């Protein structure tokens, strides 16, 4: 799955 | 919450290869990315390269195509980077991130061949108005860092320590401390300084010259 | 490959003024634009993400626009905990790269340094070499040179220069210069002078000592 800028912290 | 913990400072002598570690707990670490930033000095951030721990897949900055190498300890969800033959280009400091939010505390990374030295300390009195400065020089230390302080840490008002720099393959550091004309040398200044790799501590009383 | 520039490097601002930093792409990046701060000592922090969408806990008084090419951070009301370094990253195309950054430092009123001249410890000419320190204390701004002159000559070889960062607390910068030469290169002058230019005089401030 493509990496989503603060994804981790912040969803996608 | 995530924590990604990187321990503080690596020393590698140049060639020999150096393995950084980013443990990461607090979340699945097989369900984000991983990525690895290099930082130099006053300079900028670049991308080494990510690699995500459910598959391994792995997309790296062809830059450090012959110099990363990213690899997982899935079991203790910790991620490692690989710098081979280090050289003085490759002192930096290294985060591991996963999506460029949570970022551990960064790796300083030294490439030298310096060998183990303690410092050479020097007292520096005033030559010969409402306050007086006096100074303390730490000269020609390896490697980083030392602590320095006045009285023991009694004096710390109107202190002035400056950042380390290179003097050679060694490094040296001053000190300013500022005081009102009435308190120097009626009263007693030292500067104490502790290079615990060489675990030496050294005091210098300040005395009039 | 993607080249992003930040133009200027240093902003110099008072808190309660409002700013807005630049960053350019040298292509398209449609909004794949993010912003970080950095304050001394720590990693970067993720600011803005995808051009102007906002970061759960970042103050209201951080914003995003741009397009494609051009972006803009903006604060409004910067305040103390502002100060530092901001960087852009895209991230349309492998490998994400970084601006090299703007400094955003603590706007004040002028201040000369405080300059301390200090010959050798004479402990220290028993090892063979000799320094000569001088302190250049809580000035702004932070620009300043130094020349070391013996004997009234200028000399170039073998000075180190270490600065300090902004004062978290009176917003100054300081500065230590240590000019390093042999015990006998160092006796043999008499005359040991450090030269401070700043902004705030076209003339020098000299502070000099005679050695004996």
């Amino acid at each position: 799955k493509p990496i989503i800028i603060g994804s981790h912290a912040y969803g996608d | 919450q995530v924590q990604l913990q990187q321990p503080g400072a690596e020393l590698v002598r140049p060639g020999a290869s150096v393995k950084l570690s980013c443990k990461a707990s607090g979340y699945t670490f097989t369900s984000y990315w991983m990525n690895w930033v290099k930082q130099r000095p006053g300079q900028g951030l670049e991308c080494i390269g990510m690699i995500h721990p459910s598959d391994g897949e792995t997309r790296l900055n062809q830059k450090f195509k012959d110099k990363a190498t990213l690899t997982l300890d899935k079991s203790s969800s910790t991620a490692y980077m690989q710098l081979s033959s280090p050289t003085s280009e490759d002192s930096a400091v290294y985060y591991c991130t996963t999506h460029f939010d949570y970022w551990g505390q960064g790796t300083t990374l030294t490439v030298s061949s310096a060998k183990t030295t303690a410092p050479s300390v020097y007292p520096l009195a005033p030559v010969c108005g409402s306050s007086v400065t006096l100074g303390c020089l730490v000269k020609g230390y390896f490697p980083e860092p030392v602590t320095l302080t006045w009285n023991s840490g009694s004096l710390s008002s109107g202190v002035h320590t400056f950042p380390a720099v290179l003097q050679s393959d060694l490094y040296t550091l001053s000190s300013s401390v500022t005081v009102t004309s009435s308190t120097w040398p009626s009263q007693s200044i030292t500067c104490n300084v502790a290079h615990p790799a060489s675990s030496t501590k050294v005091d210098k009383k300040i005395e009039p010259r | 490959d993607i080249v992003l520039i930040q133009s200027p490097a240093t902003l110099s601002v008072t808190p309660g003024d409002s700013v807005s930093l630049s960053c350019r792409a040298s292509q398209r990046i449609s909004n794949n634009l993010h912003w970080y701060q950095q304050k001394s000592h720590e990693s970067p922090r993720l600011l803005i993400r995808y051009t102007s969408q906002s970061i759960s806990g970042i103050p209201s008084r951080f914003s995003g626009s741009g397009s494609g090419t051009d972006f803009t951070l903006s604060i409004n009301s910067v305040e103390t905990e502002d100060f530092g370094m901001y960087f852009c990253q895209q991230s349309n195309s492998w490998p994400f790269t970084f601006g090299s950054g703007t400094k955003l430092e603590m706007k004040r009123a002028d201040a000369a340094p405080t300059v301390s001249i200090f010959p050798p410890s004479s402990e220290q000419l028993t090892s063979g070499g000799a320094s000569v320190v001088c302190f250049l204390n809580n000035f702004y701004p932070k620009d300043i040179n130094v020349k070391w002159k013996i004997d009234g000559s200028e000399r170039q070889n073998g000075v180190l220069n270490s600065w300090t960062d902004q004062d978290s607390k009176d917003s100054t910068y300081s500065m230590s210069s240590t000019l390093t030469l042999t015990k006998d290169e160092y006796e043999r002058h008499n005359s040991y002078t450090c030269e401070a230019t700043h902004k705030t005089s076209t003339s020098p401030i000299v502070k000099s000592f005679n050695r004996n």
